[PDB]
């Protein structure tokens, strides 16, 4: 079985990374919608950060797999 | 086929007079085809040996033969104005200038060409019979008298209407 | 408009005289399947790679670096690519041929468009070639010893394969 | 009258649907036709062909498929303007429809009528009664 | 068959227009751009430690060790060379698409 | 960049210009096969298909007919073929009969003449390459197995 | 250009630029803009100028309230990890400052921001040139240290004072 670990402030580092770098992403791919500050809304946060969660979910998982954590 | 013929007409002629030091310790004692059989024996592909002969032969043949491949094609649809056989073959000056030769020395070349055929033919049967070579051949006038034991050739079974259709004198 | 090399056979059509190392040779139409140019860089790569695999055979005999007596202890030809590539020595070779080999492609597709002669990296620190005379037959030289060194390289490494002895050995070694 | 074989052919990208070898050695049909627009229908051997603002021209295997096309352009683009040519290998063009410039269905004058036979369909003769005589069963 | 270069010959892609097929470019930098990220190692039984290209090339090899005998059925060269070549032909598919295409 | 149009111009001719049907490749393909190549006679058309066609006759007939497990297959495998060639020249001859009316023309395969030069070179060809077959085969240890003699 | 000569100058790129040496083979200054593309180049190298000293001096000496791992390298998965989620905010209130509030393409370089400054100066074509290739140069030797300390599992100049042993892994 893949090994996980329990919650540490690393695996809140990792989240935390990927939800802001699908935030930054999201004010540059989504293409329908001052860097952060021009047309930003609670759909563009919301759905940006709804990536970072599988985003962020996908990595922990993978780098508590390989050895990383 | 002429200039083929008179290669093996001579090259028959000269192994019977004499052989290339370590060629009778490879071989031994065969003659004409036999000695095509021998090395084939002891070559990798066809038998199973240190030898690569004829294998040898066929390759610097055949990249030769292809280059004329393409030369003949090319002369066939009239791409080039070259005639039969001229290869520009002539590093001694015997033509005084053109490669093809004079029309005398080249009606030498076909008439010895055809000539060699016939005895090349000769020397062949002669000895797929009597097992002798041509110089044994020739010596041996009265000949089915005392032959030499040869061995079969790669094509057995045309050697087979000589005893039960034909006389078969040996 | 016959070829030199081959006197029977027709000029090859995408051949010229212009091309270095030129002598008609091309009698089963090779230059026509793939473009000329393409071929010219592919051979004089060849040329290149032949001339240090045939000098490094021989240098391997003469000599060897210090401690690769160590790390090779009687692989002598292409024993030691096998034994180096355990070692480290053979995939850094490749790594930084490849880095080469990059930018290798970069200029085969420039000289593909036309903006670069095939073989020509501008590698001339030394300023062999200033004259412009000695830079024709120092291209000629280069495709001669790098045609010879392809067959020469070829006839090393199957004279080996056979006997084991490697280049400078099968000689003193008849 | 004659058609004239410079007229440009509809915008088409082609298809496996058109004429053989029979059209070149046979007979081929074609049809013109006057279009007010530049505008999409639908060819009778496949895809959809644009038809160019002016006068159309083009060459179909059978009669019935030039006719096929009228119908079409006739009742969703109101183009009445279509003349059918026959044209033969010969380099002979026969115009073909409308036969004489008014539709069949438009009585015309000069018509003659061929295949009316005088009296209803079930006075024909029997066959029995015209066997091994050349006579015709209408009558 | 034959290959085209980036420089221009007179091929034709069909009757009228000559396309240019990339065949050095594209061929060079798919295969460059397959094997390089498969080097990627993986202690797998298939790969034996090595990448897909690395145990495939491995698995070239020694079935040419023994070169008239095939690899058998359970042999890992087919399954390595099945699967690189399915990442090969992808990306030469998609090289082709990319360059032809948006040349850029 | 579009890879496919009318052919040969035409929009209306029942065919398409297609990468297989009309590339440098295909073309050069087509040109050069002794059917289409220019400068051939109609004999020498026939020689070079037969010699190709009765050559690869003789080795499904050898190696999978009736008497394949026999050492008459060679033998069995080259009358077979040569009783399909004979077959197939009957097949000739009677499509010229009847195909072609009979004119001075004789350089084209679709003549009288054309034809029946074209049916003498295959006939002569397909014996002619069924006989390479069979010579081959007979001599050489790996063609008469699947290459299995290296096994 | 003047690098890599047997290819073509990459004529998007000038000797008015502070470290431009001609050096453009695959050609990126074409696919991108090159005002954002040197703002990367130097922002980049400035960030591991300073994580080359990162690397160096905490083998030398560690701050009290960590622990210091085995390698400097290694320090980041035994400091608290929140300890490196402030940094990594407070690197972005940096950005969205220095930047004010442009992160983006479009967005940068609009009053014309030259790409390196940031309001701590003007410097001579030759100053900038000097930060560029320095830059350049810590960014290769952080790549080489990082995977140095990865491999060797122990500290730089430990290794490099102490027998070479080569790099493994
Ligand atoms: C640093 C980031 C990181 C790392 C190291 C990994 C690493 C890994 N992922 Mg993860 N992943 C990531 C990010 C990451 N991923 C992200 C961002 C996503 C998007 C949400 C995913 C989504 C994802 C899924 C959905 C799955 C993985 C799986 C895997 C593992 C096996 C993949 C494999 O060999 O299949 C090879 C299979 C083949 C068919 C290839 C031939 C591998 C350890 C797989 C797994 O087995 O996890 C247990 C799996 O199911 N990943
Ligand atoms: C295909 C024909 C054929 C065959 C089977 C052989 C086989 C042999 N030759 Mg002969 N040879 C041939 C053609 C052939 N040669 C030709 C065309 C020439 C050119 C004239 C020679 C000239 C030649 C010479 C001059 C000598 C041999 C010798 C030998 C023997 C070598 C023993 C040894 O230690 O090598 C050592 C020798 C060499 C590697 C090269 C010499 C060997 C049995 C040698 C011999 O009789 O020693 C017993 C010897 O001195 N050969
Ligand atoms: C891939 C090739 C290769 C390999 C495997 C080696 C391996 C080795 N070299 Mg050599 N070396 C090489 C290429 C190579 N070298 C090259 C290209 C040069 C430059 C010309 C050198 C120059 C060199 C010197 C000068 C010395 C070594 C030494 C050594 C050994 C280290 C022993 C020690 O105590 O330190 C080691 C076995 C040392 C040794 O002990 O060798 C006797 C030593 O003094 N090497
Ligand atoms: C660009 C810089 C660069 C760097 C950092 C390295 C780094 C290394 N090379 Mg490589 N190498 C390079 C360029 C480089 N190489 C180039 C341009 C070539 C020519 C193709 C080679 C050819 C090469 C070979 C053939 C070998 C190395 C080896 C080594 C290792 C020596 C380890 C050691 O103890 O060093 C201390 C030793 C010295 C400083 C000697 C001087 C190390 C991984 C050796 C190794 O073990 O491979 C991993 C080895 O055998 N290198
Ligand atoms: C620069 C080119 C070059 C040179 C100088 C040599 C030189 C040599 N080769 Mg190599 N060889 C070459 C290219 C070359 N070869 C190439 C391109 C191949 C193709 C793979 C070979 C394959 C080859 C094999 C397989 C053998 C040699 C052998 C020999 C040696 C005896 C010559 C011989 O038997 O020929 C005879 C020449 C004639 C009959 C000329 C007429 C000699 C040292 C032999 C040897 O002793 O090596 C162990 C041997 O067995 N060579
Ligand atoms: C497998 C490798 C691979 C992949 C995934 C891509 C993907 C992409 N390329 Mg690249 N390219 C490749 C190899 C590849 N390329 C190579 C080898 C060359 C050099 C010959 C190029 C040269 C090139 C140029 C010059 C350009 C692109 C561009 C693009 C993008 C859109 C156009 C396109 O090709 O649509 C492909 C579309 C997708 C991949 C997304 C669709 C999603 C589905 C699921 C496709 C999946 C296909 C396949 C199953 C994935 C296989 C992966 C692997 C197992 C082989 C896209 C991101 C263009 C671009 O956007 O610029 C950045 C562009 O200008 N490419
Ligand atoms: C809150 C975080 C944050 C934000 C919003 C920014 C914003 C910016 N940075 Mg900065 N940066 C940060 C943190 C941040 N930075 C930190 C902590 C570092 C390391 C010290 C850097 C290092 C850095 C460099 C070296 C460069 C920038 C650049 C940029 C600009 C464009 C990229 C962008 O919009 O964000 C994108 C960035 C982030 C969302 C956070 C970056 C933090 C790094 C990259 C960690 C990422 C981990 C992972 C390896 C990323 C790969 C993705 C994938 C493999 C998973 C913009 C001004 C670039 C530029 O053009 O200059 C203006 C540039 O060259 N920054
Ligand atoms: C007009 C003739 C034009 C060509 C003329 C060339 C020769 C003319 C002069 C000859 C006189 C000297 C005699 C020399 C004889 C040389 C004999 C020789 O070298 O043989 C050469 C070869 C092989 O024969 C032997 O091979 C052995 C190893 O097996 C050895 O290596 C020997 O080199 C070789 O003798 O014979 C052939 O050429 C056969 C024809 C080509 C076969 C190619 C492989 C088979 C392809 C089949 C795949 C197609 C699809 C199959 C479908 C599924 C099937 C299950
Ligand atoms: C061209 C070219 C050059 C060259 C060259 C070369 C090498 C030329 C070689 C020429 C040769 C070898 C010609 C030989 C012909 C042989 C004949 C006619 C004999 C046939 C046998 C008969 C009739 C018989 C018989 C027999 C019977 C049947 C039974 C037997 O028991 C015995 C018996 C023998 C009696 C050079 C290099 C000079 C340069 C020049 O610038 C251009
Ligand atoms: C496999 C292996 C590895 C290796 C390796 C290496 C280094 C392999 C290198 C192989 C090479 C270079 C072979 C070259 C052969 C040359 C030939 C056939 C040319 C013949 C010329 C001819 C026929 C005639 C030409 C001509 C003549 C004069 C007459 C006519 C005119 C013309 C046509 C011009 C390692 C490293 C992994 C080690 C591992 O343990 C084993
Ligand atoms: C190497 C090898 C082999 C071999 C072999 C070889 C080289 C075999 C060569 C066979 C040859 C060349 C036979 C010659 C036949 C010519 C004839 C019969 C002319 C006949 C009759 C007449 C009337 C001519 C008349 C004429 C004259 C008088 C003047 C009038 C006109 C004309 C009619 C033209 C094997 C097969 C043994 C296998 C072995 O394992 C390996």
């Amino acid at each position: 079985v893949p090994q996980t670990v329990a919650w540490s402030a690393k695996t809140g580092a990792v989240m935390v990374l990927s939800n802001i770098l699908c935030i930054v992403a999201g004010r540059y791919v989504i293409q329908v919608k001052s860097g952060s500050f021009a047309g930003f809304g609670l759909p563009e946060l919301l759905a940006s950060t709804s990536l970072g969660h599988i985003v962020g979910s996908g990595a922990i998982l993978g780098l508590s797999y390989v050895g990383v954590l | 086929h002429g200039r083929v013929a008179m290669l093996a007409a001579a090259g028959a002629i000269v192994q019977d007079i004499f052989t290339f030091p370590g060629v009778k310790s490879v071989i031994g004692d065969v003659k004409m085809t036999s000695v095509h059989d021998k090395f084939l024996s002891m070559e990798a592909g066809s038998g199973k040996g240190d030898m690569a002969a004829m294998h040898q032969l066929l390759l610097w043949l055949g990249l030769l033969e292809i280059a004329t491949s393409v030369a003949i094609i090319q002369s066939f649809k009239g791409e080039t104005s070259r005639g039969p056989g001229e290869f520009g073959f002539d590093p001694l000056n015997f033509g005084k200038g053109n490669s093809a030769g004079s029309d005398s020395y080249k009606l030498k070349e076909i008439k010895n060409g055809r000539l060699a055929m016939i005895g090349i033919g000769g020397m062949v049967h002669h000895y797929l019979l009597t097992g002798k070579g041509p110089l044994q051949f020739l010596g041996g006038i009265p000949n089915y008298k005392s032959c030499v034991s040869h061995p079969d050739s790669l094509l057995p079974w045309l050697f087979k209407a000589v005893g039960p259709v034909l006389p078969k004198i040996c | 408009a016959m070829s030199e090399s081959v006197p029977f056979l027709k000029k090859p059509e995408a051949l010229d005289s212009s091309m270095a190392g030129y002598a008609g040779f091309d009698p089963l139409g090779l230059s026509s399947i793939a473009d000329i140019k393409f071929l010219q860089e592919s051979e004089i790569k060849h040329c290149r790679i032949a001339m240090l695999a045939a000098a490094g055979s021989i240098a391997q005999d003469i000599f060897t670096f210090p401690g690769v007596s160590k790390v090779v202890g009687t692989a002598k030809m292409t024993g030691v690519h096998d034994v180096l590539v355990k070692q480290g020595a053979m995939g850094q070779i490749l790594l930084w041929t490849s880095f080469l080999e990059v930018f290798g492609t970069i200029a085969l597709l420039e000289t593909l468009d036309g903006k670069r002669a095939p073989g020509d990296f501008k590698f001339d620190p030394l300023g062999f070639s200033k004259n412009a005379e000695t830079a024709k037959r120092y291209q000629l030289s280069e495709i001669k010893n790098g045609r010879l060194a392809m067959l020469a390289t070829g006839g090393m490494v199957h004279g080996y394969f056979i006997t084991g002895k490697g280049p400078l050995e099968l000689l003193t070694n008849f | 009258e004659t058609l004239n074989l410079q007229i440009p052919s509809p915008t088409f990208e082609g298809s496996t649907g058109g004429w053989l070898r029979a059209a070149e050695v046979e007979e081929k049909y074609a049809i013109t036709w006057t279009s007010p627009k530049e505008q999409v229908f639908e060819m009778p051997t496949g895809g959809a062909a644009i038809m160019r603002q002016g006068e159309n021209l083009l060459y179909l295997a059978r009669k019935e498929q030039c006719l096929a096309l009228a119908t079409q352009v006739k009742n969703s683009f109101k183009i009445t303007d279509y003349k059918v040519y026959r044209i033969f290998p010969s380099g002979e063009v026969q115009y073909l429809h409308p036969k004489d410039g008014v539709f069949p269905e438009k009585v015309n004058a000069g018509r003659v009528g061929v295949g009316n036979v005088s009296h209803s369909i079930g006075k024909n003769l029997n066959p029995a009664q015209i066997k091994f005589t050349s006579k015709s069963f209408n009558g | 068959l034959s290959v085209v270069a980036q420089s221009k010959s007179d091929f034709e892609i069909s009757d009228g227009t000559p396309y240019t097929l990339n065949v050095p470019l594209v061929g060079a930098a798919s295969f460059i751009g397959w094997v390089v990220p498969t080097l990627l190692p993986s202690q797998i039984a298939l790969y034996g430690g090595k990448g897909l290209s690395t145990a495939f090339f491995a698995s070239i090899g020694t079935n040419l060790a023994k070169f008239p005998a095939p690899p058998g059925m359970t042999d890992p060269f087919w399954l390595l060379c099945f699967i690189w070549h399915s990442g090969l032909f992808a990306t030469m598919i998609l090289g082709s698409i990319g360059y032809n295409g948006y040349a850029g | 960049s579009q890879f496919i149009k009318p052919y040969n111009d035409d929009p209306f001719v029942g065919n398409l210009a297609t990468p297989v049907s009309t590339s440098s490749f295909t073309k050069s393909l087509l040109s050069n096969l002794p059917a289409y190549r220019a400068g051939l006679s109609p004999l020498l058309r026939g020689v070079e298909i037969g010699l190709t066609h009765g050559y690869f006759l003789v080795g499904p007939f050898y190696k999978l007919g009736p008497l394949r497990n026999s050492d008459v297959a060679l033998l069995s495998g080259f009358f077979s073929a040569l009783g399909l060639i004979v077959i197939l020249v009957a097949c000739l001859t009677i499509y010229g009969v009847v195909s072609f009316e009979e004119t001075e023309a004789k350089d084209q395969l679709q003549t009288a003449k054309g034809w029946r030069q074209f049916t003498s070179g295959w006939l002569v060809g397909s014996v002619g390459g069924a006989s390479f077959a069979y010579i081959l085969i007979s001599n050489i240890p790996f063609l008469q197995t699947a290459g299995m003699s290296m096994l | 250009n003047l690098a890599v000569p047997f290819l073509k100058a990459p004529a998007k790129l000038d000797s008015s630029m502070p470290g431009y040496a001609g050096f453009d083979p695959l050609g990126c200054s074409d696919f991108y803009d090159v005002k954002w593309l040197q703002e990367a180049e130097i922002k980049n190298g400035r960030v591991a100028m300073l994580g080359v000293v990162g690397l160096l001096v905490p083998e030398f000496f560690h701050l009290p309230m960590y622990t210091a791992g085995a390698t400097p390298y290694e320090s980041y998965t035994t400091v608290p990890a929140f300890a490196l989620i402030q940094i990594f905010l407070g690197c972005g209130a940096v950005e969205y400052f220095t930047h004010k509030g442009k992160i983006s393409p479009d967005n940068m370089f609009d009053g014309g921001r030259v790409p390196g400054e940031f309001g701590w100066g003007k410097a001579d074509m030759t100053m900038q040139t000097k930060e560029i290739k320095n830059g350049r140069l810590a960014m290769l030797a952080f790549g080489g240290i990082l995977h140095q300390q990865l491999f060797t599992k122990m500290g730089t100049i430990a290794h490099l004072t102490g027998g070479f042993k080569p790099l493994t892994f």
